[PDB]
Formats: C-alpha cells, structure tokens, sequence
C-alpha cells in the first residue's frame, strides 16, 4: 500500500461515512447508495458488507478488509512497467499468443482456463495481448470505462 | 619546493575515490590540469611510456610518483603564450574582427589533432557564442584563460 | 536547520507530549501511538526510543537527537535546486545511466552498490533518474506517498 492509495481509501471512507464520526454504519452505506441513485438498495446487501468485518467499520478495519481482498493489487504504473518489459521496443501492443504462452510457461497462475477468463471480459485486444493499458486501467479501477 | 605547496596533496585526496591515497595513471592527466598545468595529452602519454609505464593495464599511484611527474610537467608552462592563441584564430577567419563561425570551431576542436568530444566543445562555447553563429574569440580566449 | 523545520519539530513534540509539560515520557509515546491506531505497541519499543537519549526528552534533547541522525537532511527546495541544475533545460526527468555515472564519478557517496539501493525502494523513474521530485518528497518525508 503506497500512501496515496491509502489517502484514496481515506477519501472513500469519508464519502461513505456521512455522519463523519469515523465509523461507517449501515445507515451510512444506505445513504451513500441512495445518493448514487440506489433507491432500492436492500438491507441484506448492507448486512452482507457488515458481515465481512468482525467489528465496526472504522478506518483501520476498512483498510484491513481491503488489504485482505487486494493481496495482489497492483497500481497502474507498475502494471505498465511490466508491460513495457514485455514490449521492450515500446509503443506496440503485444501478441495474443505470446501472452498466452508466456503466462502458462512461466507460472501456474498463467495456466490456460484462466487465460480464457482473461479474454472474457477483458476484451480481444486486451485478451489477445495487443492493446495494452486499458487492462491496467480496469485492474486498478474495475468495470468498463 | 614547498614554496612547499601542501594543497597539491590535499587535492590528491579529493581525486582519489577510494581514500587509500593513490591516484590511477588515467587520472594524472586531468589532475595536472587541475593543479594549474596544461601538458598536452600526447606529452602525458609519452612521458608515461617513456618510463615503461603502461596506461593500458590497471594502475595505482602513490603521491611519491605523482609529485615528481607534476614537477616535470611544470617546466613546460612556458609554452602557454596567449599571443599565439589569439593569432591562430585570427588567421582562421577573414576580415578585421575576431569571429569564428560556430561550426568551424566546433568541428576543428573535435577532429583536428587531439580529439575533444563534442560534449566538451559545446561546454566551451556555451555563453560566448550567441545566436548569430559568430564566436568572438577575443573574449572567448580571455574566458578560456580565466580558468 | 531552518526555523520552519524547527517549528515543525516543535509541533511534533507537542503532539507526542500529550501531558504538555515539556518532557516526552514513555506514557506520552504509548498514548500517541494508541491515538494513531497502535493498540499493540510494546514497551520495548518505547524503551528503545528512550535509550537513544541520555536524559529526558525535552525540546532541546529531541532537537539534538534528530540533528545527530539527520546530519545530511535536505529540504525539498534545495533537492529540487540541485535537480534543476542536473536538468538545466527544465521539465525533463534525467536519465538513469546519467545519474549512475555522475554519482560514481564525482564522489565516493555515489559508488554503485549504493546506487542499487537507491533504485530499490525509490522506484524505477526515481532510481533511473527520469522522474524527479517524488524522491525529494520521500527524502523529506519518508514512506510511499
């Protein structure tokens, strides 16, 4: 965890903790979702978020919960560092079959089935290994941009 | 002689990167220049070889060899006459005003005789040549003899 | 020590000295760490901080202890002064190999092994000598920002 990433989680903690007392309760979760447009947010969704913690969601409990789910989270500059080492001549997005072979043949984390899931929402270019960069974006901030 | 100038020994401690009080033979050319001596690089080369000293293999030094080599180079400072430096460049360009065209002095200083890198040539013209492309060597040789 | 840096150490001395009597004892160290989130701060850590002083931690004993550990501490404006002289045309971060050659070939403090340790937490850009400025930040205030 770099310090600017921890400051981003402190700003997200303050936007969900609308009572500003330092502990995100279930009313803060529901009022942050209602301010984003969720008028139908069920109480069972709020209870499942609170069921991931053993205590009240203060800043260090929110940081330890996000730490334990993001144990391989990598910032965009280090993902582009590794993709610039995979394309060491610069500019070009690397081939689809080169990333499939190098993921498998180096590591067990790069096994195929997982490579079909990589192509599956990370579209073609991304999946193929040709573009580059959009995948670093969606690994640090999810969903389609 | 001491006039025993003990600041030559203090400058040897500023150029020795290991702190063991030895200076390699490849640094001796530039440190003679930093003590106020301008021996040409062929002269520094000859003297070395003259004494069956090879600058091709690893070298160390001791102060007891560097002191007499600086004292053998110190007699040759009578070759530094500024009349011939300004008259050299006055024969290098036409008309009665001391200006070399930029690229004439840069290509001559890099390729004629003892090769000076073009990085060092740009660092010696930086400030004395303006955007007209004309180096005034009356002030240029004055500032080169200020160091 | 510039006077605003000494006023920053006076403000940090007042935040760790929560009894406000002018001497930071071991209870102040433990209650400042507990107010930052350290519920498990051992007494041996507090004893190792007090073992760096020969007497009680008043303001001048805290300033002399920090002076003797920060004998080459440089403010961010003087580090950016020196990096603007290394990049005298402005804007550009300087090359990796140029800073490795100029550290070694000028001084013994710029020897290589030390240059591998510079690249090692000061990341690539920083290490390489291309970016600039983030290293001035972390030399005046440590850890990842």
């Amino acid at each position: 965890f770099d310090e600017t990433e921890i400051e981003d989680f402190k700003e997200a903690f303050t936007v969900i903790d609308q009572n500003a007392d330092g502990i995100i309760d279930k009313d803060d979760l529901r009022e942050t979702f209602a301010a984003m447009g969720r008028l139908n947010v069920k109480n069972e969704e709020l209870d499942a978020m609170i069921k991931e913690a053993s205590g009240p969601i203060n800043f260090t409990v929110f940081l330890t919960m996000f730490g334990e789910k993001l144990k391989g989270a990598d910032p965009e500059d280090v993902i582009m560092g590794a993709f610039k080492v995979l394309d060491p001549d610069g500019k070009g997005s690397i081939k689809k079959s080169f990333l499939e072979e190098l993921l498998t043949t180096g590591g067990g984390r790069f096994t195929p089935e997982e490579i079909k899931n990589m192509w599956a929402a990370f579209p073609p270019d991304v999946a193929g290994n040709v573009d580059y960069k959009n995948i670093c974006y969606v690994i640090t901030h999810g969903e389609d941009a | 002689s001491k006039a025993a100038a003990d600041d030559f020994k203090e400058a040897f401690l500023l150029f020795d990167r290991t702190g063991d009080a030895k200076i390699t033979a490849s640094q001796v050319g530039d440190i003679a220049r930093a003590l106020g001596q301008n021996p040409t690089n062929a002269e520094i080369n000859k003297i070395l070889g003259n004494p069956s000293k090879e600058e091709m293999n690893a070298a160390a030094i001791t102060f007891e060899e560097f002191l007499p080599m600086l004292q053998a180079a110190a007699n040759n400072k009578d070759q530094g006459t500024f009349e011939d430096f300004v008259e050299g460049l006055r024969v290098f360009d036409k008309e009665g005003n001391g200006t070399v065209m930029g690229a004439e002095l840069r290509h001559v200083l890099a390729t004629l005789g003892e090769k000076m890198t073009e990085e060092e040539v740009e660092e010696l013209m930086k400030g004395q040549e303006d955007s007209n492309g004309c180096i005034n060597y009356e002030a240029f040789v004055k500032h080169i003899m200020s160091v």
